[PDB]
RNA sequence: GGCCGGGAACUCAAAGGAGACUGCCAGUGAUAAACUGGAGGAAGGUGGGGAUGACGUCAAGUCAUCAUGGCCCUUACGACCAGGGCUACACACGUGCUACAAUGGCGCAUACAAAGAGAAGCGACCUCGCGAGAGCAAGCGGACCUCAUAAAGUGCGUCGUAGUCCGGAUUGGAGUCUGCAACUCGACUCCAUGAAGUCGGAAUCGCUAGUAAUCGUGGAUCAGAAUGCCACGGUGAAUACGU
């Protein structure tokens, strides 16, 4: 319906870009449950640190993955309407599907 | 309690019986006996001459003991005379999987000299 | 331990008895980190003891392991170029520890069946002694006293 | 109003509840004898009612999961301590000498770079 | 053993094969591919397997047919 | 890091879409239990360098063929020189 | 059957906060720093672990990832292709796995995890085969669906001290899978064979608590090959008098 879900790498950019979208939607509109936060898969990756030998010593690397689901309640044609292309995307996947 | 080939053991299992015999393992153990219709559980003790017979018909249809030790000698022995890749890794002593050579060849190979 | 002096933490009592020299014990025979086939050992050893003495439960194995609580140890000094022991007196933490050790190392050079049974065995042989634990208690005994004079 | 408690042990996470009713022990809808708990930590569960009057006091329902056997029996241990707030802080005061209240703080150490698992230093050559 | 249903052979060779039955045989044919299987047709022909160095005049025989072209030639040279 | 290699890379992958992907189609549903005839394995006489699995997958920028990784698609020296530059989104120093 | 209303508590989940500072108290200490103990608290004396590695040393390693001074070859020390080698075998050492077993082997029944990966992918369920897998074929770009039925443990039975139901090597016959391609030179399965080995010489390696030890799982690499490596959890000790 209105099932939206997100991902970013930092640890707070979303924090923002979900808080912005909820008094968009709950002040025109009604209803608006809320950012649920998700489980954050993080892709941890291992690689050795020098070009020759060095095995004992390695830089352990890391990518955190921070999902954020709104789901607005309420879809009145009012409140659709002067909330897209309010998103001001600083690269986060925007998808809207069940 | 002689059982078609000349090993003859008694007082254990009959599922351990089989198994010492060339030729018989663990698996076909099992379907011997299920095929028979004899109990694992049971003894060679308590264990009628009539009931004896019908097993030996059963390991007396696969080839085993000294008929076996040359159908596994014919096939060491003739691909040894094809002067193949495993015929002279068999003849000069060494692994035939392709097993490495370079350390631990010690089971084939054998103990270690000057 | 050269600075850092420990709080010595203690372990928790035995789960059906409650004595606390026990959950010592069952840990000297765990191996492998298995306290359920540890103590499964110790329980069937210890009610084959007491059924086979005719005496309690909790002092057939304190009477046994009193019998073979050391009295004293030596210890390697090396000072003045030469190796020199020196004898001291072993404290009752160290006592008993040493005790339920040369028990479980006893019946682990048995050539016996179950391991209930082997130290059992040992346990039975604690009060009246023949065994190889109450061989090995008293082993520096004859070391000690000849270094009497290093004190 | 029931009484809760939630306690945990080494990633094992319980949810202990108390009333004033019998006592059966229920836990993910099986019983105590049937929770399997024989060996050491069989009344581990029970080691926070040990030192108390009890006969056959309260209603218990509790449900663990996550970790093993021992982690689950120690996150009951510490759940029912949290559950005990029917008596507010008046027994606690006794049951901080038993530690029971206190949240174990020792958790599985992380696998370390040219170690085997945590601490082990793989073997050196001679010298 | 491997190789599933059907025994790999390369095309190349069995045109040479073919042509071995069709124009008659002459002498041992040298080939680089040690990929293809022995035949049955096979039999009797005679083939060169290369290892390295230069091709090593193989014979057929019926119970080869069984094994690879390559078991034949041993590549390293020892002794 | 030695151009031929990488250019070699080049004509490898290059060849995967016309000889095979399309007409790679064939051995998949072909060679198969069905209804035999043995002219489809005589096929195979194809190049050979297209084939889906023969790139090392060397690294994009230098070309070592070794420490190579399919999420950034490089090989770790130069992950690690880009990482410290930052470059990779959501990329910092692992610690738990 | 949390499965369907519902319920928002709770666990779980990820955002922002509080909470641990020798401060409250006691003693010692030049009355300072600090130390020892106590109280409170989930956590007390840099809480636990990681990240975090000064000025410099060893002309330490890396001209082979890359970059680059100089030198050298340039119808060749370049370039392309096929096959071969890197996997050799009278030897020596290191680093590991698997054992020598009744704290155990085997067979049946049964309970309890965490961290991941997955669309040129992971594969239910279903049918076929003893099996490796094959054909048919949902859902899920993923707290949903798939890999995934975790093992120690535990309940019975059997084995009862032997080169054995220990142990699995080697070898034979016969299969599957990935791929143009499995002989050199594979993984894995089936049947059969069942070397050595029964705690190991001088000496030598690590570890202070959720650690040693032991028992499983996942990933990266990758078409396909882990006992390695990286990551995760289960159960879980011994002993620290002292320098």
């Amino acid at each position: 319906r209105i099932r939206i879900r997100l991902k970013a790498f930092d640890h707070r950019l979303i924090d923002q870009a979900t808080a912005e979208i909820v008094e968009t939607a709950k002040r025109t509109g009604a209803q608006v449950r809320g950012p649920i936060p998700l489980p954050t898969r993080k892709e941890r990756f291992t690689v050795l640190i020098s070009p020759h030998v060095n095995k004992d010593a390695r830089d352990q690397y890391e990518i955190r993955t921070h999902l954020r689901l709104v789901d607005i309640v309420e879809p009145t044609e009012k409140t659709v309407d002067a909330l897209m292309r309010l998103d001001l995307a600083a690269g986060v996947d925007v998808q809207i599907s069940l | 309690a002689r059982i078609a080939g000349i090993n003859i053991p008694d007082h254990k299992h009959a599922v351990i019986a089989l198994t010492s015999i060339y030729g018989v393992g663990k698996t076909r153990s099992k379907a011997i006996l299920a095929a028979a219709g004899i109990a694992e559980d049971v003894k060679i003790s308590e264990l009628s001459e009539g009931q004896i017979d019908t097993l030996r018909d059963e390991v007396a249809k696969f080839v085993v003991e000294g008929d076996l030790r040359r159908e596994i000698s014919m096939s060491i022995k003739r691909l040894m005379d094809l002067g193949c890749y495993r015929g002279l890794r068999h003849r000069r002593g060494l692994p035939v999987r392709g097993q490495r050579t370079k350390t631990n060849a010690r089971t084939r190979k054998g103990p270690r000299k000057p | 331990p050269r600075r850092r002096v420990i709080g010595q933490r203690k372990i928790l009592p035995d789960p059906k008895f409650g004595s606390e020299l026990l959950a010592k014990f069952v840990n000297i025979l765990m191996v492998d980190g298995k306290k359920s086939t540890a103590e499964s050992i110790v329980y069937s050893a210890l009610e084959t003891l007491a059924q086979r003495s005719g005496k309690s439960e909790l002092e057939a194995f304190e009477v046994a392991l009193e019998n073979v609580r050391p009295t004293v140890e030596v210890k390697s000094r090396r000072v003045g170029g030469s190796t020199y022991q020196v004898p001291v007196e072993v404290r009752p933490v160290r006592r008993n520890a040493l005790a339920m050790r040369w028990i479980v190392e006893a019946a682990r050079k048995r050539g016996d069946k179950s391991m209930a049974l082997r130290l059992a065995n040992e346990l039975s042989d604690a009060a009246e002694n023949k065994g190889t634990a109450v061989k090995k208690r008293e082993d520096v005994h004859r070391m000690a006293e000849a270094n009497k004079a290093f004190a | 109003n029931q009484y809760y408690g939630t306690g945990r042990r080494k990633s094992s996470a319980a949810r202990v509840f108390i009333k004033p009713g019998n006592g059966k022990i229920v836990i993910n809808q099986r019983s105590l004898e049937q929770y399997f708990g024989r060996e050491t930590a069989r009344m581990v569960v029970r080691q926070p009612l040990e030192l108390v009057d009890m006969v056959e006091k309260l209603d218990l329902y509790i449900t663990v999961k996550g970790g093993g056997i021992s982690g689950q029996a120690g996150a009951i241990r510490h759940g029912i301590t949290r559950a005990l707030m029917e008596y507010d802080e008046s027994l606690r005061s006794e049951l901080r000498k038993a530690g029971f209240v206190t949240r174990d703080a020792r958790q599985v150490e992380r696998k370390k770079v040219g170690l085997r698992k945590a601490r082990r230093r793989p073997q050196f050559s001679k010298r | 053993r491997s190789l599933k249903k059907g025994p790999f052979i390369d095309l190349h060779l069995l045109k040479k094969v073919e042509k071995a039955v069709e124009s008659g045989d002459k002498k041992p044919l040298r080939t680089w591919s040690r990929r293809s299987t022995i035949f049955p047709n096979m039999i009797g022909l005679t083939i060169a397997v290369h290892n390295g160095r230069q091709h090593v005049p193989v014979f057929v025989t019926d119970e080869m047919v069984g094994h690879k072209l390559g078991e034949f030639a041993p590549t390293r040279t020892y002794r | 890091a030695k151009q031929s290699m990488k250019a070699r890379e080049v004509k490898r992958v290059a060849l995967a879409d016309k000889y095979f992907a399309k007409r790679a189609e064939l051995k998949a549903i072909i060679s198969d239990v069905n209804a035999r005839w043995n002219a489809v394995l005589k096929l195979q006489t194809l190049p050979r360098d297209s084939s889906p699995s023969r790139q090392r997958n060397r690294c994009r920028q230098t070309g070592r063929p070794h420490g190579f990784l399919r999420k950034f698609g490089l090989s770790r020296i130069k992950v690690r020189e880009a990482a410290m530059r930052g470059e990779i989104p959501g990329l910092k120093k692992a610690s738990w």
